[PDB]
Formats: C-alpha cells, structure tokens, sequence
C-alpha cells in the first residue's frame, strides 16, 4: 500500500495493531503507533486497543511497557482500562507497576477509589511490614 | 508612509461593573437584534495556559444553595424577609428556577444591589427567547408535542407558584416584588435562561450553586466554545478563560458551553433556542438497516470515542460538510460494528438507500420545508420572540435530517 | 489523591560480639599512642 503511494486508513492501521498486540508483538504495535502520528492520525484509541490485546493474551509484562509510555506521553486510558491494569497487576504481585499506573490515573485526573486502593493493599498486606 | 495610506452596546453596561471591579481582557460587549454578545476585540494569541478574558467578583452575583437549605451567597435575604418563607415552600428538585426568580425579584427591589442596575440590560419579556412567556400560538409552530407539553407543564406550575405565594393578603413588600403573574413569569425565564450552575469553594464550604453572573450571562452557547467558567476560590471570582493553545481572532464570539451532551428539545426548554450543529441531537430509525459505524467515522474524519466524537478539521482541508451535524449523525445513525471485519459495498448501499427514505419520510411529516422555513423568518415583521424560536426549532431540525441523507450519500461513494 | 508514600526507618539496638569484630575486621593490642623518635 506504502509502496502503491497509497495512505493507509486509520482503520487499517488498528487492524494492524490490534494484530500485534493478538501476538505479543509490542515493538511492532508501537511501530505501528508511530506511523499513525506520522500519518497524522489520532493514536489514543489504537493505544487502548493494543494495551487490551496484550492484557488479553496473557502478556501483561508487555503491556504495562506499553500502557506507561502512552500515559507518560500525555494521552489519558479509558476509566476501565485504568480499572484493568491495576487489578491485573495487583493478582500478579506486580505492586510496582500497580502503584505506577494509579499515579499517573489520578494525574490524569481520575482520582483513586476504594477499589484500586484494594487492589495495592492486596499486594502490601504480605510484604512482612505492616 | 502613514500620511498616504452589531452594535457597541452602552458604554454603561461594562462601566457599571466596571466600579465594582469586573474586568475584561481582549474582549467588549456588542449588541445585536438578536440580543448581546461577548467578541474579542483583538486577536487572542494562544498562550501555553488559559487565558483570563473575564473577572466577575463575587459580590455582583445571585446564588443559590442547590440542595436543600437554602443559604444565599452573599447573603442579600434578612432574617424574617417574608421572601425566604416563599423560597423555602418551593420542591427542592424542580422549583431551582422559582427559588433564584425570587432572589431576583427581590434583587431588584434592593437599593443597594448590583443587579437594579444590572437588570436594566436583561432581557424584556417580549425579547426574551424561554418558552416559558410562548403564547400557545408559538407552541403551535414547534411542531413537536413532548416538547410542547412539556412547556405548557412549566407555565402551569410558574403560574400556580404566583398565584399561591402573591395572593390578596400577603405584606406589601412582597407584592411589589411581582405585581403581576407576567411579572413573576419574566424573573422565571431570567432564571432560567441565564442560570450558571457550578460546584464552588467559598472560604472553607464547597457547595454547589445555581448562580446568576452578571456579563457571564451574555456569553452564548457552543458546542464547540472557545471559553470555559472557572472558580477562583481565594479571591471569590468568576473567570472566563479562553481554551489553552487556542488562537481567536478579533471579532470572534466568545462563548460557553452552557449544556453538554443535551439535545436541542432541552437546549429549547432550559434557554429558548436550538442549534442546527448540535451533536447530540437524535432521529428514531426503525434499525432495520445499519451502516458501518468504523466506515463512517473515518470517511468524515470523526475520530475519538463515542462520547468524545470530534471532527480532525486538519484531515479533511477545506471540508465544510462535517460539523456537529455529522457528529449526531455518526451517534443517531443504525451502526454495526465487527472489530476489523470490513463492510461488503453493495450491501451498505441498500442500507443507504432504505436510511436515505427513512429520512424523507420524516421530512414529509413536515407540513413546510426547512428553506421556506428559512423564508418565513425572512419575512416576519411583527413576529414574537417566541415564534421565531419555535421556527428556528422546526428548520433545525429539518437542517438536520437534511444533513444526514447528505452525508449518507457522500459516505455511500467515499466507500469506493 | 494518592500520598507519596515514603517508608524510613531507624532502629538502635544493643551490639553482639561478632558485630563488633565485624566492624574492625583489627585489634589493638599495644598501649601506646605516637612513637617518641620518629613520631609515627
Ligand atoms: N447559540 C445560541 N443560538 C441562539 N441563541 C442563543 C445562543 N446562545 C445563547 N442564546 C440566547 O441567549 C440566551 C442566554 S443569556 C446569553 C446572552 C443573551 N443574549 C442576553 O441578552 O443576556 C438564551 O436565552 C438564548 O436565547
């Protein structure tokens, strides 16, 4: 398409995306997030679909890489998205990362409930210090 | 070298507020037939924050506590004022509006009170645009029922409020409040037309308040503004702030959005007019044909989530076809959706075409068209207030099942 | 908000014998504090 002249869709390129957060493939997803801030497209919601993709197909290590480079970026997660990183990462005994994401929600400006709270204290309650 | 190269409205209107402290930036007062207006007098260079383009003191306002009790803000009611007894009978969810024309009408009986200055540039009933003050002859050229109702139960309970608290026995300082019902109907639409609701910090009470701003009010609406109200708590100051990063050039209305997400049948019961760009204006389809909502959104350039719907104005150019309208399109319009399975042309043009006659049915329900709606208005010379309003309501609304059988057929061959 | 959590502690507690030697490892043996001649 590239090669034909053509400019690929905003859709085509979440196609592709999404394709490889299905695989794991991060480096290629934000490959292809660039090429749409490139082709002046707007990236956040090809952002959230490869963080859920990645999420989904039990590559969460992977996503949180992803998830924090869009949120340090600028662009703001959808309130379940938001509700999915730090629930998934408290079940995982990832508190760092947990307590990373939830940080940069409330930055955002979406302040922490008792929920998320629950989800750090899941993890800070066997630390041995309480 | 040098040598060989809407009206202003009163000087007055910003020097009243001026003395007690108001001050806008970049911007000045002008006034039109179709009533005032905020426009920059100069071009606004964007900055890296908002900027400030109003500061409206406290002290010039009248508010209200939205929930129950009643404290006024600053406190103007003295303590055994027969009107608090009035403010304090009404329904604490649907009497906002009677509570803050009482406030207003005692304003206005105060000596010492900004707003009997102030209220000499509202509104007068025959130009105020609320259905509230509509003769049922304005209601009869909305051509819409629920909403025609729905005002008829509006005057009925403004007018039993009248009827009950300012009858024959009542003190003589209440009754030269509102001497007549068309009198205390006036301060309702006041109310209702120009009441600013925000959550406020005032010393160390968060609260929320419905609040009349004097020169805030002459802000109009947009879906699309340029401005945005902000508290200052330290100093008890209304700002206006115009958008950050956002450049606006010399004459341009400065404007608010008064009420988001809300269809142009609530724009017409809370304020009096309607837009044809609303974005949250809906349709009802039968849903028997869908288009494809991913195909749609990128044709017109619509990008976002569904609620945060939004036109890439830098993608399309010189397309003036998008707006608003395409916007309520793309969320009123029968869609499906597949994740990434991609839309089979000749099926969504059958689609497109039974949408396309589902429209024109709709437009046949209308006894007259959208441009000789447009004519009509042209031609008024001792119209109402009102119905003009309920026409510019009716011709929306045909504008904007208009716009969609046009922006079907452009999507139709964009899919090409 | 969430507080920026910050945890220090500082704790004083009596010393064994091992954590003593620890600490030299290293012994003086010798009373003496600066030679007389070579003042070394
Ligand atoms: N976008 C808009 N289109 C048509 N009328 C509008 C409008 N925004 C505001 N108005 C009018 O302005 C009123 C709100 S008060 C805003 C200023 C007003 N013109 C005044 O003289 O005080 C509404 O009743 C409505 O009639």
């Amino acid at each position: 398409e590239l090669g034909a002249g053509q400019r690929p869709l905003p859709e085509t390129m979440i196609a592709l995306v999404r394709l490889s957060g299905s695989k794991g493939n991060a480096q290629r997803g934000l490959e292809l997030l660039a090429a749409m801030e490139k082709l002046n497209y707007d990236i956040r919601q090809a952002w959230l679909i490869l963080v859920e993709e990645l999420v989904r197909t039990n590559h969460l290590e992977e996503a949180n890489k992803v998830f924090l480079k869009g949120a340090r970026g600028g662009m703001r997660a959808t309130d379940q998205l938001y509700d999915l990183m730090i629930e998934e990462d408290c079940k995982a005994g990832d508190h760092s990362n947990a307590l990373d994401i939830s940080y940069e929600m409330e930055a955002a400006g979406r302040f922490a409930t008792t929920f998320h709270f629950n989800c750090l204290l899941s993890v800070q309650a066997t630390c041995g210090i309480p | 070298f040098p040598l060989f190269q809407l009206e202003s409205a009163d000087p007055d209107f910003y020097k009243i507020g001026y003395v007690r402290r108001v001050r806008a930036y970049g911007v000045e007062f002008k006034e039109g037939p179709d009533g005032f207006g905020i426009y920059a007098s100069k071009d606004i260079e964007p900055r890296r924050r908002a900027r400030v383009i109003m500061e409206i003191p406290h002290e010039l306002m009248i508010t209200i506590r939205q929930k129950h009790p009643w404290m006024f803000f600053p406190d103007i009611v003295p303590i055994g004022h027969p009107i608090f007894d009035i403010i304090n009978s009404t329904d604490p969810e649907r009497d906002w509006d009677l509570r803050l024309a009482c406030l207003l009408l005692f304003s206005f009986d105060r000596e010492d009170h900004f707003w009997r200055l102030y209220g000499d540039f509202l509104p007068a009933a025959d130009e105020c645009s609320s259905l509230l003050l509509a003769t049922e002859e304005d209601l009869a050229e909305l051509q819409d029922p629920q909403l025609v109702s729905t005002i008829r139960q509006q005057q009925k309970r403004v007018l039993e409020f009248w009827e009950k608290n300012w009858h024959s026995g009542v003190p003589l300082k209440i009754k030269r409040l509102a001497e007549d019902a068309e009198r205390f109907i006036w301060a309702v639409s006041i109310a209702q037309t120009r009441c600013i609701s925000m959550k406020t910090r005032i010393g160390a009470l968060v609260q929320d308040l419905n609040m009349m701003i004097p020169y805030a009010d002459m802000l109009n609406h947009s879906f699309e503004p340029n401005c945005f109200l902000h508290w200052r708590p330290k100093d008890r100051i209304l700002e206006v702030m115009s958008n950050a990063g956002q450049a606006i050039k010399k004459g341009e209305e400065m404007t608010i959005n008064y009420m988001p997400g809300q269809k142009n049948n609530m724009l017409m019961e809370r304020y009096g007019f309607s837009t044809p760009v609303n974005p949250w204006d809906a349709i009802p389809f039968s849903g028997d044909s869908r288009i494809h909502l991913n195909s749609f959104l990128s044709v017109f350039n619509i990008f976002g989530l569904p609620e945060e719907y939004y036109h890439d104005s830098e993608l399309s150019g010189d397309d003036s076809f998008v707006d608003g309208a395409v916007i309520a399109a793309a969320r009123t319009l029968p869609t499906w959706s597949d994740i990434d399975l991609p839309p089979i042309p000749s099926a969504e043009r059958k689609a497109v075409k039974e949408l396309q006659d589902e429209c024109r049915k709709m437009l046949a329900e209308y006894p007259t068209t959208s441009e000789q709606d447009q004519k009509l208005l042209d031609s008024l010379s001792e119209a109402r207030t009102t119905f003009a309003t309920a026409v510019k309501y009716r011709m929306h609304r045909k504008m904007f099942i208009g716009k969609i059988i046009k922006a079907l057929d452009i999507y139709q061959e964009r899919l090409l | 908000m969430i507080d920026r959590y910050k945890h220090q502690q500082l704790r004083i507690g009596l010393v064994s014998p091992q954590q003593i030697s620890a600490w030299a490892t290293g012994e003086v043996t010798k009373p003496y504090t600066f030679h007389y001649k070579t003042n070394k």
